[PDB]
């Protein structure tokens, strides 16, 4: 039970960090500027 | 040579279009970089 | 079984978010412009 709970906490931390990373990448796409491929 | 490979590798369509439109002899598309 | 299923759902959500993040990063590489290192 202790090992399974530790794995679950590791996965929860991975999930939280992935949400933060996804938000940061969305910000990168939102704020970056494009001057060559403007279609 | 290298810029065309880089543009085609990562889907930079504008660069490929503006680079391959120079000549119609087609000497760049048929090559292998390593 | 319930704990294992919860872990499996967490991993599935991580996988889906990783696909979305990878697509966003591929878009970033596709649309960003480079004026210094043009080789």
């Amino acid at each position: 039970e202790m090992e399974i709970l530790k794995q679950k906490y590791r996965l929860k931390d991975l999930t939280f960090l992935l949400e933060k990373q996804h938000e940061l990448i969305k910000l990168i796409i939102q704020k970056m500027e494009i001057i060559s491929e403007t279609e | 040579k290298s810029p065309l490979h880089f543009a085609a590798s990562y889907g930079r369509i504008n660069t490929c279009q503006r680079l391959l439109q120079d000549i119609s002899d087609t000497r760049l598309l048929n090559e292998g970089d390593l």
